[PDB]
């Protein structure tokens, strides 16, 4: 009975071109994990033509050490920033020396910009009192200080800005790369960041691919 | 407190009785006993299919009952279907959720599971009479994701949860019946007994205990591992069960002497044991590992008669068909090849 | 996997105390480790780290330079002591170990679900 | 701290239940094992050389 | 005969010595060429059961290789063929179709680098016919209109090899400037790219690894029009007579993926 032996072929063939047609939509799509210091959240967006899609594990436990390996493919990580500051600083740490992530960039996204500016004029909990090192810190500066805040918060940022840039630049000899950014509660560009550091992103890995950089 | 001092000391005299006991159980050891047997050789498997079709990682397999049709999970958001002896696919079921992490065939052929991230097991009807496949239903009631899940009928589901508790469902109604509650970290992995009443569940916490499906009450806690455990088996006979970790080691329990007998490990292996998996007779325990291999043990002697290789990533998931013919291994490269 | 902490107890401000915990079932010169607390009506607060082999210390900046880490491989424990102690620093004490062998990264924090800790010790400080 | 107690509790009444359980000797679950095995090692293909016959991978 | 008659359309002659000089190196050049293009092809062969070798940029490099070896075979066999002949005819088509196949292809890599490196998204879609067609097909329509106008022009000539007295070599430049034009534009722009993200040493080994796949090392060979580019031909000639060990060096050798695959093919057939 060679009728189902070609029944089946057919079967394949037909089930084969799906898989095709969802190969390009799984390709042309950009996968993105959002967490910071039903059950799962997708959101969808497309900027410039080109479809991206936002997780967000937010209806599970603190445990993120088994369910963090499924997102080795994704091509970035967006980590947000709001002592929760050191709790960051070690979670950027494990994300970053993880033997499965060693591939996979990361976009920091430090907010909280415009409430620093009260907290350090206020002095009520001085940054000094958790990093000691803040009393000997000077802007390097190569800075883009906006006109309107004093130094005291534009060298508060680049602290802890250069706090995962030293965790960043240090270790791991992986095929990924850090992208700070500074945000704030007013802003709407923040969308534009993440495609031009996505756009970054896959130009390394195809430079790289091609073995040029 | 007073009251809650007492009452840990209390569990630690408890701890150390159970101890003394189990040291007392163990006269001899299964190294010195098995001396006098002669080794199985070298064990050479080759490729003889390589199963393509899917665009992301492979994350779990699990083997019908026939030894013919094998179902695969891919974080691409797919069931797959194959037919092993052709390899021609017959099924491509496309998942609500991409991040899928189990899958499991039941044993009439009639269903097939799923669950991840999506904190939700989903059981699919593959016979579907005029019609095609589709959701059969929904069963949610874990606040963590799934990673395994098995078929003990075709009616009720056992499933495992990350947030810290194992659960035995009635599909039909898609209600709880009992739930497993004892463990302290994430359950990893299942394996039921030949018998469908007992089944064990690795974890998080180092420790595996034995459940007892009627009673929904433990039965015994095994504690050898110094890291989390991955992977699961019980022996043909059901009287013991291998147990795969993230220590490089894959040990040996027993349920009627409550401790370990064996532990294969390697100087050489220095990653992490993914899947377990025993053969037929039980004298070989294949084991899945982070470097990119497989290890052929020797249950009976802890020493590696065989290696798989030729996956680019690790190994996800390992399964040995009731017949006892091939052995399937997927892995992160998207690939998923059959061994015999 | 056992983890039992002591040294702990009641320390005038500007003191010293020298907290040791006692590690059985896992081969310690594999492990990294950690030392973490909790202080009353707050959460888990990472302290200090310690590599493998000792060679690599990180502090939480409140503690640097004040306190100091050892592990003994041979003896299967590890230390951590205090100098000049403040008030501030009154928390419960745990030991917490890295999950896995040869690994550079601790998830160990976790709300009072971590597996692989222990019971904790109590320092104050008055 | 009624949760922790009742936790301790809980691990407390686990602990009496599982130290009252049967043991055998080792020397007779390694010989169930191996007698297993060896009944067993004419029915594994595996183990023993699959003839190209009958096997259907080949 | 030597190699530089490929790409020459005033006819100039060179004093004997220049002539035994061009064609040895044409001989050494072409034939290590070859015996290195068989090697870049049976690693690919080989190593093609790895996910990573299972891209589109290696379908490519394995048809640009795969047309290279055979037109510098045909070109080889071509150097003794007593010109004036129907085999001598048939060369001359073989050879002008598998050139300008080879000149599409590297079209074609060029392309790929563009939206691969420029244009960021969208390089995971598939184009394989695409590739395929104007790699291929455009060739052969391209020699259907050289045939049936310029027939004549192939066997009457000083060597076995398309005539450049009745300007039916245009055929072959015309083509070959335009590829030359825009992998040009192309490697402009990737250099600006990679100089961009690079803040000079890695700037020189990106064009040094896209000189043979790009063909823009074929220029020179078209430069020779004055008279006084003796010099020019002997570059044209040693440098793109060594276009598959530049291959093979720069795309099957010093690649950090195909290192990986067969390193980890190695380590699986150690285990046997
Ligand atoms: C949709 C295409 C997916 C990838 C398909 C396989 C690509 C790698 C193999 C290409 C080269 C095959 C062997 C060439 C040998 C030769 O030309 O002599």
């Amino acid at each position: 009975q060679r009728n189902e032996e070609k029944a089946q072929r057919e079967a394949n063939k037909k089930i084969e071109k799906q898989l095709q047609k969802d190969k390009q939509v799984y390709r042309a799509t950009h996968r993105l994990l959002l967490l910071g210091a039903s059950g799962i959240f997708e959101t969808k967006f497309q900027v410039d033509k080109v479809n991206f899609h936002m997780f967000d594990v937010g209806a599970q436990r603190d445990e993120r050490r088994k369910w963090i390996q499924c997102f080795n493919d994704v091509t970035a990580i967006i980590f947000v920033v709001a002592n929760r500051l050191q709790a960051a600083l070690k979670l950027f740490d494990s994300i970053w020396n993880n033997k499965w992530l060693r591939d996979t960039s990361v976009i920091l996204f430090l907010n909280k910009q415009d409430l620093l500016a009260e907290k350090v004029l206020a002095g009520k909990s001085k940054i000094e009192d958790y990093f000691p090192e803040f009393a000997r810190y000077t802007t390097p500066e190569d800075a883009t200080p906006e006109p309107g805040e004093d130094p005291r918060v534009t060298r508060a940022k680049y602290f802890i800005r250069d706090e995962f840039l030293r965790i960043s630049t240090a270790s791991g000899d992986g095929r990924h790369y850090c992208y700070p950014h500074f945000t704030c509660a007013v802003d709407t560009e923040n969308i534009r960041r993440v495609f031009n550091d996505c756009r970054d992103i896959i130009q390394r890995m195809h430079l790289r691919q091609y073995e040029l950089l | 407190q007073s009251e809650l001092d007492q009452l840990r000391q209390e569990a630690e005299q408890l701890k150390n009785q159970i101890r003394d006991a189990r040291k007392a159980c163990a006269d001899a050891t299964l190294s010195q006993i098995t001396n006098n047997i002669d080794p199985v050789g070298r064990i050479q498997m080759r490729t003889r299919r390589t199963l393509r079709g899917h665009l992301a990682k492979i994350y779990a397999m699990h083997w019908g009952t026939d030894s013919r049709l094998l179902v695969s999970a891919s974080q691409d958001g797919k069931l797959i279907i194959w037919d092993s002896y052709t390899t021609n696919k017959v099924h491509a079921i496309p998942l609500r959720s991409s991040w899928v992490m189990t899958c499991a065939y039941a044993p009439s052929g009639n269903y097939v599971a799923c669950g991840g991230l999506d904190n939700i097991c989903s059981i699919y009807n593959l016979k579907t009479r005029e019609g095609n496949v589709r959701v059969s239903r929904e069963l949610a009631g874990h606040t963590g994701y799934l990673s395994c899940c098995r078929f003990l009928d075709d009616n009720q589901i056992v499933t495992s949860s990350g947030d810290t508790t194992c659960a035995l469902w009635d599909i039909e109604t898609g209600q709880q019946t009992t739930t497993f509650t004892g463990h302290t970290g994430d359950v990893m992995s299942l394996s039921l007994a030949p018998d469908t009443r007992l089944f064990v569940s690795g974890a998080c916490d180092a420790s595996a205990k034995l459940w007892d499906v009627r009673e929904g009450m433990c039965r015994q806690t095994f504690t050898g591992h110094e890291s989390d455990i991955n992977a699961i088996c019980f022996f043909p006979n059901g009287n013991a069960f291998a147990t795969g970790s993230d220590d490089a080691t894959c040990r040996l329990f027993d349920l009627r002497a409550d401790q370990e007998l064996m532990t294969y490990s390697h100087d050489n292996i220095i990653c992490g044991i993914t899947s377990v998996s025993f053969s037929k007779s039980g004298r070989l325990l294949l084991a899945g590992y982070d470097d990119f291999n497989c290890n052929v043990w020797d249950a009976l002697k802890a020493d590696r008669a065989g290696v798989l290789a030729g996956h680019d990533n690790r190994v996800s998931c390992l399964g040995v068909t009731d017949d006892g013919m091939a052995v399937a291994t997927g892995s992160w490269d998207s690939f998923l090849k059959i061994w015999n | 996997v056992q983890l039992q902490e002591s040294g702990g107890g009641l320390v005038q401000p500007g003191g010293s105390l020298r907290l040791s915990c006692a590690a059985s079932g896992f081969t310690f010169s594999n492990y990294k480790m950690n030392w973490v607390r909790q202080a009353p009506g707050k959460g888990l607060e990472w302290v200090s780290d310690i590599s493998q082999s000792g060679a690599s210390i990180s502090y939480t900046g409140s503690v640097k330079g004040r306190f100091t880490i050892s592990r003994d491989n041979a003896k299967n424990t590890l230390y951590l002591q205090m100098n000049s102690l403040k008030p501030e620093d009154t928390a419960v004490y745990y030991c917490a170990r890295c999950p896995a062998p040869f690994t550079r990264d601790c998830f160990d924090v976790t709300s009072t679900t971590y597996a692989y800790r222990g019971q904790g010790t109590q320092v104050t400080v008055s | 701290n009624t949760a922790s107690i009742a936790q301790a509790r809980k691990l407390v009444e686990q602990l009496k239940m599982e130290a009252n359980i049967d043991r055998i000797k080792v020397s007779k679950a390694a010989a169930d094992l191996m007698a297993y095995c060896e009944a067993h090692a004419k029915e594994d293909p595996l183990l023993t050389p699959v003839p190209a016959s009958e096997n259907p991978f080949r | 005969t030597n190699f530089a008659i490929l790409m020459q359309v005033v006819p100039l002659e060179l004093a004997r010595g220049h002539q035994v000089a061009l064609s040895s190196i044409s001989y050494v050049g072409c034939s290590l060429s070859v015996l290195c293009l068989v090697a870049t092809l049976v690693t690919f062969a080989v190593l093609s059961s790895v996910s990573t070798i299972r891209n589109q940029r290696y379908h490519i490099h394995a048809n640009l290789s795969f047309a290279v070896l055979v037109a510098q075979v045909l070109l080889l066999i071509s150097f003794r063929l007593e010109p004036g002949t129907t085999p001598c005819q048939v060369m001359a088509v073989l050879l002008h179709y598998f050139f300008l196949s080879a000149f599409a292809w590297m079209l074609v890599e060029g392309l790929h680098l563009y939206s691969m490196v420029i244009k960021v998204f969208g390089s995971e879609d598939s184009k394989h016919r695409y590739y395929y067609g104007m790699g291929w097909g455009f060739p052969l329509l391209i020699c259907i209109i050289s045939l049936s106008f310029a027939m004549d022009s192939y066997g009457t000539s000083n060597n076995c090899w398309l005539s450049l007295a009745s300007g039916a070599i245009w055929a072959f430049v015309a083509p070959a400037l335009f590829v030359i034009v825009v992998n040009i534009g192309i490697l402009i722009a990737v250099t600006r790219v990679i100089s961009q993200i690079s803040a000079f040493k890695l700037t020189a080994k990106a064009v040094a690894v896209l000189l043979p796949i790009l063909g823009t090392s074929w220029v020179f060979g078209v430069l020779a029009v004055n008279g006084c580019a003796v010099v020019f031909q002997y570059m044209f000639a040693t440098l793109n007579s060594l276009q598959g060990l530049f291959i093979f060096l720069f795309h099957c050798l010093l690649n950090s993926e195909v290192r990986a695959a067969f390193k980890h093919k190695t380590k699986v057939w150690s285990l046997t």
